[PDB]
RNA sequence: CGGGGAAACCCAGGUGGAGGCCUGUAGCGAUGCUGACGUGCAAAUCGCUCGUAUGAUUUGGGUAUCGGAGCGAAAGACUCA
RNA sequence: AGCAAAGAUCUAACGGAGAUAUACAACAUGCAACGUUGGAUACUGGAGCGGGGAAGGAUUUCGUGCCAACGGCACUCGUACACGAGUUGUUCGGAAACUGAGCACAACGUUAUAUCGUUUUGUUAGGAAAGUGAAGGUACUGAAAAGGGGCAACAGAGAACCUGGGAUUAUAUUCCAAAAAGAAAUUGCAUGUGGG
RNA sequence: CCCAACUGCAGACCGUACUCAUCACCGCAUCAGGUCCCCAAGCAUAGAAUGCUCUGGUACAUAGAGAAAGGUACACUCAGGGAAGUCGGCAAAAUAGAUGCGUAAGUUCGCAAGAAGCAUUGGCUCUGAGGGCAAUUGCCAACUCAGAACUGCUUACGGCGGGGAAUCCAACUGUAUAAUUA
RNA sequence: GUGGUAAUGCGCACUUGCCAGGUAACAAAUCAAUCCUCCCACGGUGAGCUUUCUUUUCACCAUAAUCCACUUGGGCCUUUUUACGCGUUGUUCGGAGCGGGGGCUCAAGAUUGAAAAAUGCAGCUCGUACUGUGUGAGUUCUGCGCAUUAAAGCAAAAACCUGGGGUGU
RNA sequence: GUCCCUCUCCAAACGAGAGAACAUGCAUGGGCUGGCAUGAGCGGCGAGGGGCAGUCCCGAGGCGCUGAACCUUGAGGCCUCAUGCUCAGGGAC
């Protein structure tokens, strides 16, 4: 896994071609935005409730945007 | 030993002896002169003296 | 343990203080009150209970105001200077409800933080 | 495995695991791609 | 009460190669994991001493040949072979050995 | 053992189809001998040594 | 480290952890009961007792040397009862 | 004769043909024994009647049925018997690809006869065993490299993957599929952008 | 054509069950024999000795009734005497832990030696000594040893040397007749 | 290619044409001791006990690979010169450079993040939502080798690595 | 009428024996007789010790209730000193 430390960075690896998601955890102090693309696990760590609303918007539509919650057994 | 070497170095570095008596017991520590911690302190008391 | 210990030393224990603050613990005594298995009376031995069985530093019965004891409403709160474990307050209640024989009947179980609640057995 | 998979049914096979049965018989699981449903081709085939 | 543990790779007996690490998993299940044999490291050669060079980490098959270059040497001449010392005394044997073969060739040709 | 070649396995893997008992129908060939299969075998004796 | 002596060296307190060294498990053995058993649990086993247990030690896999021959710290031992 | 080492079983309810089985009450006229579950008591006592592997075994594993024979007593149980099923890997072990004590194919020599000997002290053979190609000229020209081929390690060398699970009657660092429960490592080739 | 960070596609072969043993192997067998490796809890204790125990695993070894003689025993005891027994102290008894004092001849100076022998030991309530850290002072852990007063012994788990005076032989440790000789 | 007086730092190339050296590579005892186990401490959840006593007894309290940014022990450099001093439980060391100040590097960790709570576990609520999450005894990974008694001195090779020289020129 | 079943123990390896047969026979209890050595619980003497300012606790032992508690016929002691059980004894020659 990696880690993003600027915001022009997530804009760039979200914009690559085979990122095929974006997990979205929050969490009470932060929330994590998780780009899954090929062979790495790009997180970025926001830590504050504002910000993170207005980058989840940002997103572009393209990319498929998972919340990322508890799942039971379904299976 | 390793209680009467440490008292050694903290007087050493504390500045309450000085290089040649510190080796002056030193020695001594290793040739069980002293009989625990209280026997060493009470011999540079009386070094000071 | 630096200084060792003494038999005859074991009458008044030293217990740790606390520096900050009060601390309140809860026995939420509702539930079983309301359906009169609980009476005026034993809630006053209740609390009573507690007032004569807790032990403050070694002893038991004087409690001194590091610790107060309180029925307001229908709820028993315990303030405490001291540090206690509140795990020890679930224990004096389990003993209390053996005496009165109603353990079979009335179990005790945490629902918040600072609070235990009786209740019933499925 | 893979290929003939392709020839016959005309589903591609991600994933093939082969085994030996004590038997002699060589088991294979294919695991046909999630483009490709396998209750289809097996009630193309049999099955119950 | 000290969960008792298995070998999980094929091979049971232990050996320098074998040596298993204790786990705690987050399944809290303890569990054997392979240690890697590590290296000894680069040295000098056996007959200067065996010593150990600087600037010149331990790394071993693929992780020697994954590594950029920097971490196996060093910049002066013979990086990850010689020790400073021994670079030392062959810039000056390569010096003042030379002259001493130049001054005892012109007496030899002078006379 | 874990372990075996595979031309080893296929030997047992034979032996284990010559366990089978005599078919019943087999029994009623017009002229049978065979009734009950006299080459059986169990592991606990007569052990193959392949 | 200290004490004695002109010298040469000699005494005493600690540290250190040597040995085909001693007690003692596992291990490897197999002394005595001439014990059990002696158509057995067993075509040599069992019980207590006993030898050794940092070494000329014990042990797995592989590999080498065999029939008038092999191998033997030597008993005609052992070489698939 | 005997079935006497390793302490040991007991009770209730349910199962089962195995019963509470009778020509003027119940004991005196259906005995003993079996499985599972709950309870009781006890043993092993981490050098284990605990959990995993090698050698060896090779379906004994797992589920359903079943009691003829077999488990030297008994079974309703079984490692019996019958009928279905079960062993999933880019990374775990081996092999592809290491060398060791060693082995013996070629070669040579012996022998009436190879079914004999030599064959790692750096290495076969009186012995021409290199099929590779530095530099250069455009698939020729020839520097350089002495000592043929192979086997021998599932405990030496070497080896890129980890936990989570509701994924099972039985396999798993093997299975899981778009939120892969997921997170990585590495080999080969290939396009694209960045540089040379 | 090379290099760099990514990306795309592919990643073949064989084993994989179960067992490893008071029933899965060898010993004609589900035989008290034999068989390599890994993990290894609590208390007493010097402890992987030995005794009991939580997790795991077992109640399977043909059973029931049950006071004969005679036996076997990984079972005990005995008045008085104490080797008179017997080829012979065979077998049994005995000794015993730890601490202090003490210890002969002989000697290759290493030993002999745990020679021999004497004495102490519980329980309880106290006391002393043995340190770390922080800035003389303050706060703290983990144990061991010694001493005292009071009080008790029915000498009371397991485990654990009998010792001394001499002769013969081999210097010693070791090996050695698998199944009568160590 | 390029910085630092230096130990060495930073991320155009090719080198199995040739050569040289390393890793692979082996080693006692003492002391300290990693993962981990046990025990104690803190106290959270449930359970056990209750005539009397027990701030109680029992269980659980977890974080895999991978990848990022202070301490202890060694080798070393520069500086000031040392003939008594530094240092270990321990049989040591120094003008062939001890000790001190300041630095370079290596080994084993600690720490803060990515993974990672979305998982695991327990409890509870009317098949769901909530709640909780040590200067102690062992331990051979390691320190650790030109390394053991030794008339014992403790395998080898693939594969990899860096350099010399050269190519680029 | 004898034998079995049943109960007893002067008998007994199993047979056999002595006996009983609604019988103080059996069961339990009481009392004797005997063994051990003063139970649990509780309460105001104790080397010392700890709190609070003389008291209230910690403490092996000790003293009182206490020759107390428990055991006492069973492979099988005594006393009818009490109650309980039996309700056509069954079967075979």
């Amino acid at each position: 896994p990696r880690e993003i430390k600027t915001l022009k960075e997530f804009l760039a690896i979200c914009s690559r071609k085979d990122a095929r998601c974006v997990k979205v955890k929050h969490n009470p102090s932060a929330t994590k935005f998780k780009v899954r693309c090929s062979r790495y696990l790009y997180t970025l760590v926001v830590n504050d409730k504002k910000k993170a609303d207005k980058i989840e918007r940002s997103i572009h539509p393209s990319v498929k945007k998972i919340a990322v919650t508890a799942r039971s057994h379904a299976k | 030993l390793r209680i009467l070497r440490r008292l050694l170095r903290k007087y050493r570095a504390d500045k309450k002896i000085d290089r040649h008596v510190y080796r002056d017991l030193y020695v001594r520590a290793k040739g069980n002169v002293f009989r625990n911690k209280r026997n060493l302190v009470e011999h540079i008391h009386k070094i000071k003296n | 343990v630096a200084v060792r210990a003494k038999v005859g030393s074991r009458s008044y224990v030293r217990q740790k203080q606390l520096a900050k603050g009060k601390k309140v613990f809860k026995i939420d005594c509702s539930i079983p009150a309301a359906d009169g298995i609980f009476s005026e009376d034993v809630l006053g031995n209740f609390e009573q209970f507690f007032q004569d069985n807790t032990k403050l530093n070694g002893r038991k019965g004087k409690l001194s105001d590091k610790v107060r004891l309180s029925m307001n409403d229908n709820v028993l709160t315990i303030s405490t200077t001291m540090a206690y474990r509140k795990k020890y307050f679930k224990y004096l209640t389990k003993k209390f409800l053996k005496k009165k024989d109603l353990r079979d009947w009335i179990r005790i179980l945490a629902t918040g933080k600072g609070t235990y609640q009786l209740k019933y057995f499925n | 495995i893979k290929k003939a998979i392709r020839k016959l049914y005309q589903v591609k096979a991600v994933k093939v695991n082969t085994l030996i049965r004590p038997d002699g018989l060589k088991k294979a699981y294919i695991r046909l791609s999630a483009a490709h449903d396998a209750l289809d081709t097996a009630n193309k085939i049999g099955l119950v | 009460s000290c969960p008792r543990v298995q070998y999980r790779r094929r091979m049971h007996y232990a050996t320098r190669g074998n040596r298993m690490k204790m786990v705690r998993t987050p399944g809290n299940k303890l569990v054997m994991q392979k240690r890697a044999k590590r290296s000894q490291g680069i040295h000098t050669p056996w007959v200067l001493g065996h010593k150990r060079l600087g600037g010149t980490k331990a790394l071993r098959h693929i992780d020697a040949r994954l590594a950029s270059r920097h971490e196996k040497s060093v910049s002066r001449a013979y990086g990850g072979v010689l020790s400073h010392d021994q670079v030392r005394d062959r810039v000056v044997r390569a010096f003042l050995v030379e002259e001493q073969r130049i001054v005892k060739q012109a007496l030899k040709e002078h006379s | 053992g874990r372990f075996k070649p595979l031309a080893v396995k296929k030997k047992y893997a034979k032996k284990m189809n010559q366990n089978k008992p005599v078919p019943y129908w087999i029994r009623l060939r017009t002229g049978n001998r065979i009734k009950w299969n006299e080459k059986r075998r169990h592991w606990r004796r007569t052990k193959l040594n392949y």
